RNA sequence: UGCCUGGCGGCAGUAGCGCGGUGGUCCCACCUGACCCCAUGCCGAACUCAGAAGUGAAACGCCGUAGCGCCGAUGGUAGUGUGGGGUCUCCCCAUGCGAGAGUAGGGAACUGCCAGGCAU
RNA sequence: CCGACUUACCAACCCGAUGCAAACUGCGAAUACCGGAGAAUGUUAUCACGGGAGACACACGGCGGGUGCUAACGUCCGUC
RNA sequence: CCUCCUAAAGAGUAACGGAGGAGCACGAAGGUUGGCUAAUCCUGGUCGGACAUCAGGAGGUUAGUGCAAUGGCAUAAGCCAGCUUGACUGCGAGCGUGACGGCGCGAGCAGGUGCGAAAGCAGGUCAUAGUGAUCCGGUGGUUCUGAAUGGAAGGGCCAUC
């Protein structure tokens, strides 16, 4: 809850006098975390996926839904159902918990950084971000990894501009470049 | 075509018979649905046996 | 040469119109789907036939947010 | 020549030609060949006409065609009997209805106009005249 | 949406009720309050009608918006039905999953009488 | 949320260089030592700089010293 | 008797959409919890339960406005039943029926039962 | 490694305008057909059952069409 | 044998006329209860590309339907789950379609089932193709018949090949 709190609090009355919000309904709120990784490479040998399964479950902390292909396509040689990639939505308690872990260890593992993207906005105000690689989770552990493998990491926000969700993220101390 | 013909036999040793398909390559599982034979008449277990 | 060939016509249609005296069990209409749909005291059969389901007079008339057409038996 | 590039059917039922036309303003140029009598103009005619009207503007101002050649015409081959199938498509043409405008120019003086298509008129069938804008 | 999922989610038993002709006990809640009412065939007439917004019956209840609210209503309702002249009736979800506070009206009404 | 399907998510402590310690939950099961908190950052401290361009001239000028 | 609001209908775009205002006493919604009843092919998002700190932001209801949708004459034209006729692949005359499109224009629905709150 | 200048030319979706369709329809007749009610008229003209058949190569003309060349005293249906 | 058109707005309607399909498949792809809503484009996003999976928006069935075409389909007949065998036996008011043999639809009765708290629903499948008379034989059943009589053989009847 630690950022909860800190949203509860410490945002929420900043983000209040700066767009000056008349009603508190009207300050941007973060709605949900949600993690995907396709997983392609399933088609080929079906252990890979479940073996990203237990990466994402490591990480986030409760397991993976397993996605399957809407329609087929002959561009990647699918067929609609079979298995191509697994989620996790997070919502509450755990979502702020992941978060505050996401800043405040994962991210400045970043092999070489340089922040994050500021671009990367939908245009309603909802974050979605990479990761090249999952050893930057301290979830995992680097001498136990079968393969590199990466994540889509999406913060799903109540923002109604991508200008005013910049400021939710900001004001949580988000490294912007 | 590749459907066989089977008869469903009742339990209760009336002698009594249903009679149906099947396909046997994809599912070669002896039947057992449960049907009336009128000759008790009550619904009692039949078994996939050979027409 | 590579053509000739057409099915046996099935007698579709409404067989009982607007206002006449049907007894119970009557066919009213026979159709491809419900291009009609049944309404009080109509039943409707595995092949969408309408039939009276009880004695009395045919009704047709539209009604519903969708515009449909609906048959029953007043009961006259 | 005019033809569709594509159809949902091969062939079509001969059926008749009655009835008035459809189109009978001039609605892009300024003046327009308007047909009076009735019958088919074939992808060949409409070309011979474009091409006599074309040439004696020397390619100054702009011609629309009004009409366009949709409707596949069979033959049965030479010495062959009544039935076996329909025949072969072989041209396309247009039904033409009185009033039916079939070109129209525009950019050019009335008095070259009015020699133009009583050129391209030698090329129809059909008896045509010539007509103008309306205001109304 | 909530209402129009909810809306659809009534509309088959609603039509099948029509066509059978049945007097319906129709329900209705939402998180501070619940209500019941009993229609004539045609759907356009109530009959009898009990709820935790009419005085008499909230003045007792601990909260408008549970399990034993609901079984207040479902009890004035059958009261003032078998007392008017309801017997037999066909209860009607009305999107709401059989369960819980809808469930706990219905029980209750059973046992005051109403034949459902 | 569903009984006995998730790993065990529970109370650790994360001890960095600086000092810096926040007990938080995860999976990983024990304590760790890491090395780069967000407070240890170059990029969040605001340390980092760009890379000297634009050296010919000074370069040139600090390495021969010749009228 | 008036004004609000909720439930069930009739009716099924003259009733829908958009654009602009507006409402929290009650109602309704969002909302606050989640061990429990119940629940998630992961997630109290949904469904479910126990509640009332907060706000009408969204949503929803209400009010206004013709940018759209929608409705739509009068007249004329097309067609056509019967009887005549021609220059008969297509038309005309007498009589009966008479569109579609488009034009003027209409239009920001109308209405029943029950309950609740306020005002008189 | 991107670029940048320039388009003598091609043009998707969308918007506005103009057409066409047996196998297109957000429209839709006249007639025809089904059922009900009422007069007048008609040597029951109607339906059922029983005795006896013949016929099952059709032709042209009008109207609506398929086929053919809107050829045929052609050919194939509907209707008088 | 099925679907559309020709076919002239009830049915039906020919040609060596114009176009296409069938000679199956499913113990779930059937029954019921509970729940759910498509195509496609745009924006952002590790490998990831015009196209895989994730998030948002626009859209509103332009999707979907085991297999042709037509008519249907949101209360979905489309998609997903739990439990199950109504893909029941005897019958059937009444009606449709045929020269006939035949084929089709069917509310309700009787017995015994499944799902649902219940009202209810279910006698296969969104519907329309997936088919073969009679004879002569086979298999199982049978309060029938049994050439002097008791049996039996053969015959009948019901189920089926
Ligand atoms: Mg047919
Ligand atoms: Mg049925
Ligand atoms: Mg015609
Ligand atoms: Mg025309
Ligand atoms: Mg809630
Ligand atoms: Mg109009
Ligand atoms: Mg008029
Ligand atoms: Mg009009
Ligand atoms: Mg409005
Ligand atoms: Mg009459
Ligand atoms: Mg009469
Ligand atoms: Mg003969
Ligand atoms: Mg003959
Ligand atoms: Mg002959
Ligand atoms: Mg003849
Ligand atoms: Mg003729
Ligand atoms: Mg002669
Ligand atoms: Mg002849
Ligand atoms: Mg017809
Ligand atoms: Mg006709
Ligand atoms: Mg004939
Ligand atoms: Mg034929
Ligand atoms: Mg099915
Ligand atoms: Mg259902
Ligand atoms: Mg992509
Ligand atoms: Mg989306
Ligand atoms: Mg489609
Ligand atoms: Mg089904
Ligand atoms: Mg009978
Ligand atoms: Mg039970
Ligand atoms: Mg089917
Ligand atoms: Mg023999
Ligand atoms: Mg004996
Ligand atoms: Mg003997």
């Amino acid at each position: 809850a630690k950022l909860h709190d800190y949203y509860k609090d410490e945002v929420v009355k900043k983000l209040m006098t700066e767009f000056n919000y008349n009603s508190v309904m009207q300050v941007p709120r973060v709605e949900k975390i949600t993690l995907n990784m396709g997983v392609g490479e399933a088609i080929a040998d079906k252990k890979l996926l479940d073996n990203a399964a237990a990466d994402l479950a490591a990480i986030s902390g409760q397991k993976p839904l397993i996605t399957k292909a809407r329609k087929s396509v002959a561009g990647f040689k699918i067929r609609q159902g079979y298995p191509i990639g697994c989620k996790v939505t997070l919502r509450g308690e755990r979502m702020w918990e992941f978060f505050e872990r996401l800043i405040t260890i994962a991210v400045p593992r970043i092999r070489d950084f340089r922040g994050l993207s500021a671009k990367s906005f939908d245009g309603r105000g909802n974050y979605s971000m990479g990761v090249r690689e999952q050893i930057i989770f301290p979830e995992i552990d680097y001498d136990k990894v079968d393969r590199v493998r990466g994540l889509d990491i999406t913060i799903t926000t109540t923002a109604k501009s991508d200008e005013e969700g910049r400021a939710l993220l900001a004001a949580f101390d988000f490294p912007f470049r | 075509g590749i459907r066989e013909k089977i008869k469903l036999v009742s339990s209760a040793g009336t002698g009594h018979f249903y009679t149906t398909t099947k396909n046997k390559r994809t599912k070669p599982e002896k039947l057992e649905l449960k049907k009336f034979d009128p000759v008790v008449r009550q619904h009692v277990i039949y078994k996939e046996a050979k027409i | 040469t590579r053509n000739g060939r057409d099915s046996e016509a099935k007698r579709l249609g409404v067989k009982r119109f607007g206002g006449e005296s049907v007894l119970a069990g009557s066919i009213i209409v026979r159709q491809r789907g419900t291009k009609f749909h049944a309404g009080a005291n109509v039943g409707c059969g595995r092949d969408h036939t309408l039939f009276a389901k009880a004695d009395g007079k045919v009704k047709f008339e539209v009604k519903g947010p969708k515009n449909r057409k609906f048959i029953s038996i007043e009961a006259e | 020549m005019l033809q569709p590039k594509r159809t949902k059917f091969r062939k079509m039922h001969k059926g008749r030609n009655r009835g008035l036309a459809q189109g009978t303003d001039v609605s892009f140029g300024s003046f327009g060949l308007k047909a009076v009598g009735r019958g088919r103009l074939t992808a060949r005619q409409i070309e011979a006409a474009r091409r006599a009207m074309t040439r004696a503007v020397k390619r100054q101002g702009k011609i629309w065609i009004r009409v366009f050649p949709d409707k596949p015409i069979t033959e049965k081959p030479l010495a062959v009997r009544m039935g076996k199938g329909k025949g072969n498509v072989e041209y396309w043409v247009a039904l033409i209805q009185p009033g039916k405008v079939l070109y129209e120019m525009d950019g050019v003086p009335e008095e070259l106009a009015r020699e133009a298509f009583k050129l391209a008129a030698a090329k129809l069938p059909i008896k045509t005249t010539f007509v103008t804008k309306t205001v109304m | 949406d909530k209402k129009s999922a909810r809306i659809r989610r009534a509309t088959r038993a609603r039509r099948k009720l029509q066509e059978l002709g049945a007097t319906r006990l129709v329900v209705h809640r939402t998180p501070r309050h619940i209500y019941a009412q009993v229609i004539a065939p045609n759907g356009s007439e109530v009959l009898v009608a009990a709820s935790t917004v009419e005085k008499a019956i909230a003045e007792q209840l601990k909260y408008t918006g549970n399990k034993d609210a609901a079984a207040a209503v479902g009890k004035a309702v059958a009261e003032r039905a078998l007392e008017k002249g309801i017997k037999d009736v066909s209860f009607d979800r009305s999107g709401f999953q059989y369960h819980g506070r809808v469930q706990a009206l219905a029980d209750a009404a059973r046992e005051a009488g109403l034949q459902f | 949320m569903k009984k006995d399907i998730h790993p065990k998510y529970e109370e650790i402590t994360a001890s960095c260089s600086c000092g810096n310690v926040m007990k938080i939950r995860s999976t990983v099961g024990h304590d760790l030592n890491l090395d780069v908190c967000s407070k240890c950052h170059p990029f969040f401290t605001g340390k980092q700089r760009d890379v000297a361009t634009g050296g010919r001239v000074d370069r040139f000028n600090k390495r021969f010293n010749i009228p």
